DNA sequence: AAAAGCAAGCATAAAAGATCTAAACATAAAATCT
DNA sequence: AGATTTTATGTTTAGATCTTTTATGCTTGCTTTT
C-alpha cells in the first residue's frame, strides 16, 4: 500500500467516522 | 646415491632411509624430524650437499663426496656406535 | 595454533587436495616427487565441491586466496606475472596433520578425498 | 553467482534506456561526494564502458578540484609516469625518486604537508594493461590509503580481486558501486593491447631482382608442397639474380623483416625458407605474376 | 576524441592551485551530520580504546624486554604471535615505539618488506630509519648510509652515556628468506659494538620461524616469544562493550548484526574492515534527513524536535511502524496527518518510549544471557551477541529453541537452579548500578525493571523455604522479562526506525563486491538492467535476436566446449542476426578485454575460454 | 565402441648471457648575489 | 672580490636489446581402458 493513498483513505475514514 | 646410481636426492628420501635404520637402532628412536631437519641444512651449509643449479624439505640435491672419502671417515671417527658402524656396511 | 577464517580454511584444505590427490582423480572424487602444481581455477573447482553450501564468488574470496599466499601458505611456483591470465600455478606448502587439524575444527573430513 | 565445478571437471528503444540508466547514475554524484569525504574510496564494477560516467563526474563535480586523471587502459603507462606526474606537477617537488615505494613515502610526507588541499584521483581501469601486476597496486593502495587523496576507479576484468589481498582491500578503503552502463567498449579496446593483399602491396615496391629471388622461392614452394638455402643460392647465381651470398642473405633479411619468408633452421645447420600462405592462395599469386 | 583520450599521454593533471572537509558549508551546518560526526567519534574512540587496553600488557612486557637488555654475540630478538590481520598491527608498533621513545630507552627503526628487496636496500632503510629516527626525537642521502656511519654515529652520541637499537620487522612472512638471514648475521656480527633487538611480527605461528631460519642463523639468536589476543576474542569484546552498550543512540538490527560478523569469521579477521563496515551502516542510517538527527541522546532529541522543518515531518510519518500507530488509535489522527503541530507536541514521548525501550531490551538481555548461555548444548548460543540476534530477528517464545531452554532449565536440581537464577539476580543488578544509574533516561529504567527483578527474588525466596514452585518462577521470568522487555524488532515501539538500521540491502551490495554476478547477469539477461519493452527473456537459455550484440556472442561462446573456431561462431551469430562482421570483430574483442576468452597463439583463428 | 592417456612436434617463451644504451647521480664551470 | 644556486657534463648502474639455447606447454596424433 502506497503511502499516499493509505493516508488519503484513513483521513477519509476519520472524516467519515 | 649407491642404490640409484648418483641419482638426485631429497630431504624426504634421505629421511625415509634414515628412519627405517633408526626405528630399530635402539639409539637413533627420539630424535624429531625437526632435528634431522636442521642437521641436513647443516650438510648443506658445509657444502658437502649441493643443489641442482620448491619448498627447503623438497630440493633436489648432489653429494659432493666420493664414497672412498665417507668409508675413511668410517674408520677415522671417534667414538662410533657399532650401530651405525654395522648400518655402513648394508 | 594458526587460527583462521572459516572460508580459508577451506581454501586451504582445497589447495592441498589439489596439490596432493594429483589431476586425474578429480573426475572419480568430485562430480559426485613434490607437491603437485594447481592453477586458481582448479583450486575453486575443489573448493566448490568440497563446500556443499555454495558461495558466492565476491571479491572477499579471490582476496583470501592472495592473502592465503602473502602468508606463505600457498607459494606462486610458476606465473607471478600473469596471475589474471589463468597462466599463474599456485603450490600448496603445509603438511597433512594441519590439514587434519583444520578438519577436526571445520567438520570436513579430508581423508575421504585422499 | 554460485559457479558449478562439472564444467571444469567436463572440460531505437536501447538509447533511450541507456540514456535513463546514465541519468540514474549522474544522479548518484551527491552521494558519492559524501561517501568520497568520509574517505571511502568509489569502485565501479559495471558491464560496459565506464568512462564517459567517470568524466562525467570530473567535468560535472570537480570542476574546481585538484584532479589527476589516469588511463588505466592505455597500453604504455607506467607507474613511475604516475608518480613522476603528482612529484612534479601536484607539489611542484621535481622527479620522483627511482624506487616507487620511495615516492609514495615522499608523497605522504608532502600530503601531511598540506592539510585541505585534496588529490582527486580517477582512474578508468584499475585492472589496466600495465598495472595488472601486483606491485602497481600496492602503489595505488598506498596512495589511496591517504586521507587527502580521495581514489575513483573502474574495474573490467572478471578476475581483478586475484591480485587484492587483505592489505590492499583495507588499504583500498572501497565502496562498491554497481554501474552497469551498457555503452560498447570503444576507448578501452581502441589501443594496441586487442595476407595476400599485403604480400602483393609489398611485392609491388620491390625490385625486378628481388621479384626473381621470391619467384623462385614460390616456384619452389609450389613445387615441392619450406627451401634449403643452398637451392635457393644455386638458383640465383644461375639466374644472375645475386651478385654473392651476402646480397642473398640482405634481400631474405628485407623478407623477414617484411614478413613474406619465415626462417627455421635446421639442426644440420641448413637454413629453411618457408611461405606462411596456403598453396591455393600461392597458386594464385604464382598465375597473377604471369 | 576526447581531449582525455590521447595516444600519447596516460596520465593528465587538471592542478587548481595546488603548493607544496569536502563537502560545502550546508551539508556541515545539517543537524543530521553534526550527529553523524558526533556518534561516529564516540563509537571510534571507544573502539581504539578497548584496542589499546587490550594490547597494553603485551606492550609493558616487549618496553621490560627492551630495557633489561638495555640493563645488559647473539643478538636479543623477540618474536610476537600477532594474528592474521597484518593491517591492524601497525598501531600496536607505532604504541610500541611511543612507549620507547616516552621512556628514553631505544630508538627503533620499522623494516617493512616493501623497502628490502635486497641486502643494500634493507641496510639503507634500516640505518636511514635509525638516524632519521633520532633526529625526528630531538637529511642524509640513502647512497651513503652504510652501517659503519650507524657506528660513527652512535659514537658521537650515545657512547658518553645505553640507547638499544629496536628494528622492527612487522611483516616477518612477507620477507625474502636469503635478505632476512644476510641481515640476521649482519647484526649479530655488530654486537657488543652496537646494542640490537630484533622484534618480529610473525603472522603465522613459531614453525615458520624454525623453518625460515637455518642452523647457522639460529645460532646466533636469543628469542623469547609473546602472544597477543586472538581475533575473534577482539571482535567479541567489541561487540558486547560498544555494539551493545546503552549509551549509544544508534543500534544495528540483527539482520546487519549477523551480516557485518558473517563477514568477519567467515572472511577475514580485520577489525579495520569491521568497523569500516558498521561506518557504512552509521553513515547510510543518518544520511537519510534531520529526522533521523532526532536519534540522539534525549535532551538534544528535543532540541532537534523543537528544530524541525516540514520534510522530516513527512519522512517521519511515512515509515512502516507510523501506519500500525495510526490504525491502532478520530480528529486525533486528523491533527496527526494534516497539523504537523501536534505531531511536534507527541514527538517526546515517542523518542522517551524507544529509547527507554532499548535500555531495557539491553537489561533483560544482560539478565537472560547468563540463564541460557551457563546450559548445555546452548539453545540460544552462549554470548550476549548471539541472543541480541535472536530476540531482535523474530519473537523469542514462539521458537522452538526457547522451550528446549525452558526444559532443560525445567530437568534441573534445586540447588542449581536456585544458584543460576541468584547469579542472574546479581549481574543484572550490578549492571544496574553500573552502567544504567550514569546514563540519562537511566533512572526511568531503573524503576521499571527493579521491582520485576525484587518479584524474581521474592520467587527465588519461595522455591528455597518450601517441585512445581520452579514452574511458577520461570512464569515470573518469562512474563516480566522475556515477554515485555525483548519484544520482536517488528514489535518495536512506532518510531523505532529513526534507532534501527535495518536496511542490509543496499549496504550488503555496496560493502560485498560481486563484479562477477553484475557481469554474469548483465551478460546473460540485459533486460534486467535496460529494462526494454522487447528484450525480455521467458528463460536464461532462450537467445532471442533482439538482444545486444555481446549478449549473443556470450551465448554461442557459452554453449559449447572449450577450444573454439571463430569462424562457425561467426556463422551461427550471422545466422541469429560487411559491417555485421565488424560487429562481431567488436564483440570478440569485449568479450576478450573482460578476461572471457583469449587468443589462442599455437593456433590461429581460435579461442578458448578461461571461464568454466 | 567413448573418452581418458602416452610419445611427438613445433612454438611462445624463459633463462641467460653478453652487450649496448638511456637516465639517475655525482660533479665541475659559471652567471649571479653580495 | 668572495659565496650560492645554476647549469652543463661525465660516469655508473639499471634496464632495453640481440642472440643462443633450452623447456615446459599447447596442440596433435595415435593409443588404449571401460
Amino acid at each position: 500500500e502506497d503511502y499516499e493513498i493509505w493516508k488519503a483513505r484513513m483521513l477519509a475514514k476519520a472524516q467519515a467516522k | 646415491s649407491q642404490i640409484y646410481d648418483r641419482d638426485s636426492f631429497n630431504f624426504e628420501i634421505i629421511y625415509a632411509r634414515f628412519s627405517k635404520f633408526a626405528k630399530v637402532s635402539t639409539t637413533m628412536q627420539a630424535v624429531e624430524r625437526s632435528i634431522v631437519l636442521k642437521a641436513f641444512e647443516h650438510l648443506r651449509i658445509a657444502e658437502l650437499i649441493m643443489p641442482l643449479t620448491v619448498q627447503k624439505e623438497f630440493e633436489m640435491h648432489k653429494l659432493a663426496l666420493t664414497y672412498s672419502q665417507i668409508h675413511h671417515c668410517m674408520q677415522r671417527y671417534q667414538a662410533l656406535p657399532t650401530e651405525v658402524a654395522q648400518w655402513a656396511q648394508s | 595454533s594458526l587460527e583462521l577464517p572459516y572460508y580459508a580454511k577451506f581454501l586451504l584444505i582445497a589447495a592441498f587436495l589439489a596439490s596432493h590427490n594429483a589431476a586425474k582423480q578429480d573426475k572419480r572424487l568430485f562430480v559426485k616427487l613434490g607437491p603437485k602444481s594447481f592453477s586458481i581455477d582448479r583450486l575453486l573447482a575443489i573448493f566448490y565441491a568440497i563446500l556443499e553450501e555454495k558461495v558466492g564468488l565476491t571479491c572477499n574470496l579471490l582476496s583470501q586466496i592472495s592473502t592465503l599466499v602473502h602468508l606463505n601458505l600457498l607459494s606462486f611456483v610458476s606465473g607471478e606475472q600473469n596471475i589474471m591470465e589463468g597462466s599463474a600455478r599456485l603450490q600448496c606448502t603445509i603438511g597433512l596433520e594441519f590439514v587434519l587439524q583444520i578438519g577436526k575444527v571445520v567438520g570436513f573430513n579430508v581423508r575421504q578425498y585422499l | 553467482f554460485v559457479p558449478e565445478s562439472d564444467g571444469y571437471f567436463h572440460s531505437a528503444e536501447h538509447e533511450g534506456s541507456i540514456n535513463a540508466i546514465m541519468e540514474e547514475y549522474r544522479s548518484y554524484f551527491p552521494k558519492w561526494m559524501c561517501i568520497l569525504n568520509e574517505g571511502f574510496n568509489i569502485l565501479l564494477y559495471g558491464l560496459g564502458s565506464k568512462h564517459q560516467l567517470l568524466q562525467s563526474f570530473h567535468r560535472e563535480v570537480l570542476h574546481k578540484q585538484t584532479v589527476l586523471v589516469v588511463n588505466g587502459f592505455f597500453p604504455s603507462l607506467t607507474i613511475k609516469d604516475m608518480l613522476d606526474s603528482i612529484t612534479s606537477d601536484i607539489l611542484d617537488a621535481g622527479i620522483s625518486p627511482a624506487n616507487p615505494h620511495e615516492a609514495v613515502d615522499m608523497i605522504e610526507e608532502e600530503f601531511a604537508l598540506i592539510p585541505e588541499t585534496h588529490l582527486f584521483l580517477i582512474v578508468h581501469n584499475l585492472d589496466g594493461a600495465m598495472l595488472r601486476n601486483v606491485k602497481a597496486q600496492a602503489i595505488l593502495s598506498r596512495l589511496a590509503r591517504i586521507p587527502n587523496i580521495h581514489l575513483l576507479a573502474s574495474i573490467d576484468h572478471i578476475n581483478t580481486p586475484l591480485l587484492w589481498d587483505q592489505g590492499k582491500l583495507c588499504s583500498f578503503n572501497f565502496s562498491w558501486w554497481d554501474c552497469t552502463t551498457m555503452l560498447p567498449y570503444t576507448n578501452e579496446t581502441a589501443f594496441e593491447n586487442s595476407a595476400l593483399s599485403s604480400m602483393r602491396s609489398v611485392f609491388s615496391s620491390l625490385t625486378t631482382n628481388s621479384r626473381g629471388i621470391y619467384m623462385l622461392i614460390v616456384k619452389y614452394q609450389l613445387k615441392n608442397k619450406g627451401m634449403p638455402f643452398r637451392d635457393l643460392y644455386s638458383s640465383c647465381r644461375e639466374a644472375f639474380l645475386v651478385s654473392s651470398d651476402l646480397a642473398l642473405r640482405a634481400q631474405l633479411t628485407e623478407f623477414l623483416d617484411h614478413k613474406l619468408v619465415k626462417s627455421k633452421r635446421s639442426v644440420d645447420g641448413s637454413e629453411q625458407l618457408t611461405i606462411p600462405i596456403d598453396g591455393a592462395l600461392l597458386q594464385q599469386f604464382l598465375e597473377e605474376q604471369e | 576524441m576526447d581531449p582525455t583520450i590521447s595516444v600519447s599521454k596516460g596520465c593528465f593533471v587538471y592542478k587548481n592551485g595546488a603548493t607544496r572537509s569536502l563537502l560545502g558549508k550546508e551539508v556541515v551546518q545539517q543537524p543530521f551530520y553534526e550527529e553523524y560526526r558526533k556518534a561516529w567519534n564516540q563509537i571510534n574512540d571507544h573502539i581504539a580504546d578497548l584496542q589499546h587496553r587490550s594490547y597494553a600488557r603485551t606492550l609493558e612486557q616487549l618496553v621490560d624486554f627492551v630495557v633489561g637488555q638495555a640493563e645488559r654475540e647473539v643478538l636479543p630478538t623477540a618474536a610476537l604471535l600477532t594474528g592474521i590481520n597484518q593491517p591492524d598491527h601497525l598501531s600496536q608498533f607505532t604504541a610500541l615505539t611511543q612507549r620507547l621513545h616516552a621512556q628514553r630507552a631505544a630508538m627503533v627503526c620499522v623494516l617493512q618488506s616493501r623497502d628490502c628487496a635486497t641486502l643494500k636496500a634493507a641496510v639503507e632503510t634500516l640505518v636511514f630509519g635509525l638516524v632519521e629516527d633520532n633526529a625526528e626525537v630531538e637529511r642524509l642521502r640513502r647512497s651513503q648510509c652504510t652501517m659503519k656511519q650507524l657506528k660513527s654515529w652512535y659514537t658521537n652520541n650515545f657512547d658518553s652515556e645505553r640507547r638499544q637499537l629496536v628494528v622492527i620487522l612487522p611483516d616477518f612472512e612477507c620477507f625474502n628468506a636469503s635478505v632476512l638471514q644476510d641481515l640476521i648475521l649482519i647484526l649479530s656480527a655488530h654486537c657488543g659494538s652496537l646494542p640490537f633487538v630484533l622484534v618480529l611480527g610473525v603472522a603465522t605461528a613459531m614453525t615458520a620461524v624454525h623453518g625460515t631460519l637455518p642452523y647457522h642463523v639460529s645460532s646466533k639468536i636469543r628469542l623469547r616469544v609473546f602472544q597477543t589476543q586472538a581475533a575473534p576474542t577482539g571482535l567479541n569484546e567489541v561487540l558486547d562493550k560498544v555494539l551493545l552498550s546503552p549509551k549509544y543512540a544508534f543500534h544495528l538490527s540483527g539482520k546487519t548484526f549477523k551480516f557485518l560478523t558473517h563477514i568477519f569469521l567467515y572472511y577475514d579477521f580485520s577489525i579495520h574492515g569491521f568497523i569500516q563496515g558498521f561506518k557504512y551502516c552509521l553513515m547510510e542510517h543518518f544520511f537519510g534527513g534531520n529526522a533521523f538527527a532526532l536519534c540522539t541522546d534525549y535532551s538534544k532529541a528535543l532540541g532537534r524536535i523543537k528544530q524541525l522543518t516540514h520534510e522530516d515531518m513527512e519522512t517521519i510519518r511515512r515509515l512502516p511502524s507510523f501506519r500500525p500507530y495510526v490504525e491502532q488509535i478520530c480528529k486525533r489522527i486528523i491533527a496527526v496527518l494534516t497539523d504537523d503541530d501536534y505531531l511536534k507536541k507527541k514527538l517526546p514521548q515517542l523518542l522517551r518510549d524507544c529509547l527507554l525501550h532499548f535500555l531495557l531490551f539491553r537489561c533483560s538481555l544482560e539478565f537472560l544471557t547468563e540463564l541460557v548461555g551457563d546450559l548445555p548444548r546452548c539453545p540460544l548460543g552462549k554470548l550476549r551477541r548471539e541472543l541480541y540476534v535472536n530476540c531482535l530477528n523474530r519473537a523469542i517464545i514462539s521458537t522452538p529453541e526457547y522451550k528446549e531452554c525452558l526444559q532443560m532449565l525445567s530437568f534441573l536440581s534445586k540447588d542449581e537452579f536456585v544458584a543460576k537464577v541468584n547469579r542472574a539476580l546479581e549481574r543484572t543488578e550490578q549492571f544496574l548500578v553500573e552502567e544504567i544509574a550514569p546514563l540519562e533516561l537511566g533512572e526511568a529504567c531503573t524503576a521499571v525493571l527493579r521491582p520485576k527483578l525484587e518479584a524474581i527474588r521474592l520467587a527465588v525466596d519461595e522455591v528455597v523455604k518450601a517441585g512445581r514452585a520452579l514452574q511458577k518462577t520461570l512464569q515470573l521470568i518469562e512474563t516480566q522479562i522475556v515477554q515485555d522487555h525483548l519484544r520482536a524488532l517488528q514489535d518495536a515501539p512506532p518510531i523505532h526506525e529513526l534507532f534501527v538500521f535495518s536496511d542490509i540491502a543496499t549496504v550488503r551490495r555496496n560493502i560485498i563486491g560481486a563484479p562477477r554476478a553484475a557481469l554474469h547477469t548483465a551478460l546473460n539477461n540485459p533486460h534486467f538492467y535496460m529494462q526494454c519493452k522487447c528484450c525480455e527473456l521467458q528463460d536464461q537459455s532462450l537467445l532471442v535476436g533482439t538482444l545486444p550484440d555481446l549478449s549473443v556472442v556470450y551465448k554461442l561462446h557459452l554453449e559449447c566446449g572449450r577450444m573454439i573456431n571463430l569462424f562457425d561462431w561467426l556463422q551461427a551469430f550471422r545466422s541469429v542476426v560487411p559491417q555485421i562482421q565488424a560487429r562481431f570483430t567488436r564483440a570478440v574483442a569485449e568479450l576478450q578485454f573482460l578476461g572471457y576468452i583469449k587468443m589462442s597463439k599455437r593456433k590461429t583463428d581460435h579461442a578458448t575460454r578461461l571461464t568454466w
